[PDB]
């Protein structure tokens, strides 16, 4: 137990360094209920030419589309992810990714302790498909790939091709871990 | 692709337990040179294969900056976290911040911090500072919003002592630091207090210096 008095000042100099300026750039998802609903909050790092990178940061709400049926709803916690580029053709038209995540457990939250429950629709191997589209700074495009994994391991691979408005004049990473 | 995380079996796994139906998600991404991207996601199972459908907008990329002139090489592992010690302190934290105990910091709360820890600051830098951390905009500050902003937090620790050192004579008494904690909004006897000059007290003086601050505060 920490000593009671140790803790005031503690939070003291939280108090003052919460108030202060000068924010580090950090590495982090952060994942908390809000609703019915899964929240993430992730900051992440691009790395670029000559070594510096460019911090970004995403706000994002999960919602079940299972309207029936109690779902165990986690608390706080954290999930660790290395994602890499193995593979790209010329000019970034063919992209092969690989992530591995793990959750990371940081005190008795929300659901317990105690997990949902196994779900035999989700097997030891399974693939995807996906399209995704869009545009940035008004250029107009279309991927679609497919991948997959090892959803109980957190490990996963997608193959990407980039089918209209190829060849991006942005670079692919910004659409990363968007699929 | 959050169907492929490894889930610890005593934390509820959200997405798997998702299915048959699956789930979506909508996200909003700030890049610090500008550049903001909005997403919306569909995950779906058909016949023992998952399907995602994803739809993207991004505006306002500098030009000349790395995205658009195709000059980043790839993504930093996202591994940093807080411990659940650190977010417990942190929520003894936000409570001083937190004084009307809602769940939220409105630019009242931390005006109010900032001034009983001496700072006289404007809403022109209240909302900027709550705007560096403010995920979802709604113009507050929330626990997991200021879990983020304390993760990535000599000159300001000064300050903050000539703050708790009222009359400038070199050292924090009892009542002094009974004066700042009690503006802060902390709930403590004066034995409490006396606890944490003792704490801090290295010399046995029965005062608080400069060092012996540092030491408490960092
Ligand atoms: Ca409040
Ligand atoms: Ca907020
Ligand atoms: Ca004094
Ligand atoms: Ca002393």
């Amino acid at each position: 137990m920490v000593d009671s008095s140790r803790r005031k000042w503690n939070k003291t100099g939280h108090a003052v360094r919460a108030i202060g300026r000068l924010s580090s750039a950090i590495n982090t998802e952060m994942m908390y209920p809000a609703d019915g609903g899964l929240r993430g909050y992730t900051h992440m790092a691009l790395k670029v030419d000559g070594g510096g990178h460019l911090s970004c940061s995403f706000v994002t709400t999960y919602r079940s589309k299972k309207t029936v049926g109690n779902i165990k709803m986690p608390g706080i916690h954290y999930v660790s992810h290395r994602l890499e580029r193995l593979e790209e053709s010329d000019n970034e038209m063919f992209v092969v990714q690989r992530e591995h995540a793990v959750a990371k457990f940081v005190g008795l939250g929300g659901g317990g302790g105690t997990g949902g429950s196994m779900n035999s629709l989700i097997k030891e191997n399974m693939r995807m498909k996906v399209v995704l589209e869009g545009s940035v700074n008004g250029h107009q495009f279309k991927c679609t790939g497919e991948g997959e994994g090892n959803p109980y391991m957190g490990t996963q691979t997608m193959r990407i091709k980039v089918i209209e408005g190829g060849p991006l004049p942005f670079a692919f990473d910004i659409l990363a871990t968007s699929f | 692709s959050r169907t492929f995380i490894k889930y610890p079996k005593g934390i509820p796994d959200f997405f798997k337990q998702s299915f048959p139906e699956g789930f979506t998600w909508e996200r909003v991404t700030r890049y610090e040179d500008g550049g903001v991207i909005t997403v919306m996601q569909d995950t779906s199972l058909e016949d023992g294969c998952l399907v995602y459908h994803a739809q993207v907008r991004g505006v306002n990329f500098p030009s000349n900056g790395a995205v658009m002139q195709k000059k980043t090489k790839g993504w930093e592992p996202t591994r940093d976290q807080l411990t659940e010690e650190q977010i417990a302190e942190f929520k003894e934290a936000f409570s001083l911040f937190d004084k009307d105990g809602d769940g939220t910091i409105t630019t009242k709360e931390l005006g109010t911090v900032m001034r009983s820890l001496g700072q006289n600051p404007t809403e022109a830098e209240l909302q900027d500072m709550i705007n560096e951390v403010d995920a979802d905009g709604d113009g507050t500050i929330d626990f997991p919003e200021f879990l983020i902003m304390m993760a990535r937090k000599e000159e300001e620790i000064r300050e903050a002592f000539r703050v708790f050192d009222k009359d400038g004579n070199g050292y924090i008494s009892a009542a002094e630091l009974r004066h700042v904690m009690t503006n802060l909004g902390e709930k403590l006897t004066d034995e409490e207090v006396d606890e944490m000059i003792r704490e801090a007290d290295i010399d046995g003086d029965g005062q608080v210096n400069y060092e012996e601050f540092v030491q408490m505060m960092t």
